[PDB]
RNA sequence: GGGGACGGGUGAAACAGGAUGAUCCCGCCGAGACCGCCGGCCGCGCAGGCGCCUGCCAAGACCGCCUCUGUCAAUCAAGGGCGAAGGCCGGGGGCUAGAAGGCGAUCAGACACCACCGUAUUCCCGGCCGUAAACGGUGCCGCCCCGCGGCCGGCGCGCGCGUCCCGCCGGCCGCCCAGGGAAACCGGGAGGCUCCGGGCUCUGGGGGGAGUAUGGCCGCAAGGCUGAAACUUGAAGGCAUUGACGGAGGGGUACCACCAGACGUGGAGUCUGCGGCUCAAUCUGACUCAACGCGCGCACCUCACCAGGCCCGGACGCGCGGAGGACCGACAGCCGGGCGCGCUUUCGCGAUCGCGCGGGUGGUGGUGCAUGGCCGCUCCCAGCCCGUGGCGCGAGCCGUCUGCUCCAUUGCGACAACGAGCGAGACCCCGGCCGCGGGCGCCGCGGGACGGCCCGCGGCAGCGGGAGGACGGCGGGGCGAUAGCAGGUCUGUGAUGCCCUCAGACGCCCUGGGCCGCACGCGCGCUACACUGGCGGGGCCAGCCGGCGCCCGCCAGGACGCGCGGAGCCCCCGCCGUGGCCGGGACCGCGGGCUGGAACGCCCCCGCGCACCAGGAAUGUCUUGUAGGCGCCCGCCCCCACCGCG
């Protein structure tokens, strides 16, 4: 399910991006 | 694999229809002479003639055994039935449906 | 408690379980899930959803109604509630299944699928989450709406009367005429709509970027809801049609497929072709089937290639030069395989021309990706199409068949098709049997054989046997559809586009070598690997279609003459006696000969005596006069074949 797997990669990047934002908050 | 082709079958069927009288049921050899007759058909080559006559033998045996190419020799009987009128007519000779119309057949 | 070696598992396996007695059987208990078969074009519900028993508690649509009320209605931002699963957070509980996690096979890897074990979870209770292909991918209320069927509930009419018949209302459905649509299909609407307007909410505006960034809110989180732009790009998409394809299904079918076999190759020497390479030159073209003893035998020639040379075979036409000469050879000596090739030299020629040009002319030079022609291949295929009509907006369908038989679109009985074709058949050559004619030579025309007959089983088409009959159901071949292929040949072609070469020619000759050079890998063949064999004698049997005598010589060969001729295998007797031997014949040392201008070709004799003692992984060919064994003919041929046509 490439659409499903693509939204899982987006969700992973969005988790890492929000976490990195928090380190520099 | 000896399946008589339409070319052999079409010619053979016409020959029985044209001259059912000339042909005989168990005789390929008589049929070959009738088929080879200059008047009956012009078959170029020996093989086609030999085969067409073989097909007439089977077809002739079949059209003598039963009406299996129309047979005028048998059409008269069919025509006799076509003109046949039973002398006593079976059908010339729900109950209240006639009473309903107004004229009562089998009144009462 | 029993009884005694496995058990699990799988596509096969393997791991974990077995004498601490498993699996298996029987009783017994505990624990938690879960409602089987009935169970659905059944139903209920606002969706999500909903199935054990006995209750208990509030509901809900529908129907029936001369019950009450009198517009109290509809659709809906914000706002509220509900919301499968998975997840979460507190409490339980805990069988099973089971993300993670671990193992065991597989595979190049497998860490994935399949097995085995197993945590979260699944189950309950209180919260949170707020999402699903949450779909019927179709908002809701309203009207009209064409018939035909089923099913569920309520009610009514009628009659024998039964859970009958016929309705009505509300649902749940199927098929459709109209209509609609780009179609697939909707038709209880996706109809009544380019002749477009009942009401009301929601969303969309080419494809990505991107549901991302950022801001807000919401959440315990996971995340939800809202939500860009810069920038990139000429397409993305829908539904149908035709082909190609499938590890999709259903028929078939073929030793170019397999059964059951055979005879093999690949392994060894050799022989031919190819790759690689070496080269002055090794002319090349062709690379799965469908390149590779192929493009019909390389002393020279061929011949395209090299190392050197010769000359015009620049025609015919315009201007110009030219009879004592335009053109055009030559003794000797030289130089040089050689050439009056050049030269020194002095001797001719005889208009047959020179010189430039306008233009030829040839070229086995290229490109078969400019081509004709031929030919390979799809295809040893059975398919290919037409006239009119039917169907669709069209691409396209129908005839051309999801039924049966063939070797076959071979037939048959069908069918919005109905008639035609082409291919297959038919045909034609060559047989094997029977007439007659003919005989300078067993050669000229006819028959016979048709699934005809029998016994079945069959609408049929046929088929399966049995025969009779030289002959049986396809003896063997020739021809071989349509649509194509960037298959191959310009090096067959007064085939041929176009460029190159053109007088020191890619013209044409002459010489000598090349293609046959071999560290190599491979394709087609041949001969072997012996006793089913060799070897020495003796018989002797052929077809395609073809002649010999005499003497000399070990043969090879040659001289002489002239009208004609013929295999192996096999059979009979001997020798060898399992030894690389008397298997096998490879190079080389001579020798004697042939065709030849010429070996660098072939032949024979006397030496020699190579590997191979039956070929690994792989694959090929093949069904009656068949495979194979065994020779002969013919092709290209100066000589030559292990090759091909036979």
């Amino acid at each position: 399910m490439r659409a499903k797997w693509a939204k899982k990669r987006m969700r992973k990047l969005k988790r890492k991006r929000r976490h990195m934002k928090a380190r520099s908050k | 694999g000896k399946v008589r082709t339409k070319t052999i079958k079409r010619a053979a069927r016409k020959i029985v229809e044209n001259n059912y009288e000339s042909l005989k049921p168990k005789d390929f050899q008589n049929n070959k002479a009738i088929c080879s007759k200059r008047n009956v058909a012009i078959i170029p080559s020996k093989r086609l003639r030999n085969k067409v006559a073989g097909y007439v033998t089977t077809l002739m045996n079949r059209v003598v055994k039963g009406p299996v190419i129309s047979l005028r020799l048998q059409e008269e009987e069919r025509e006799r039935r076509d003109n046949y009128a039973p002398k006593k007519s079976e059908f010339d000779v729900t109950q209240q449906m006639i009473d309903s119309i107004g004229f009562k057949c089998m009144s009462t």
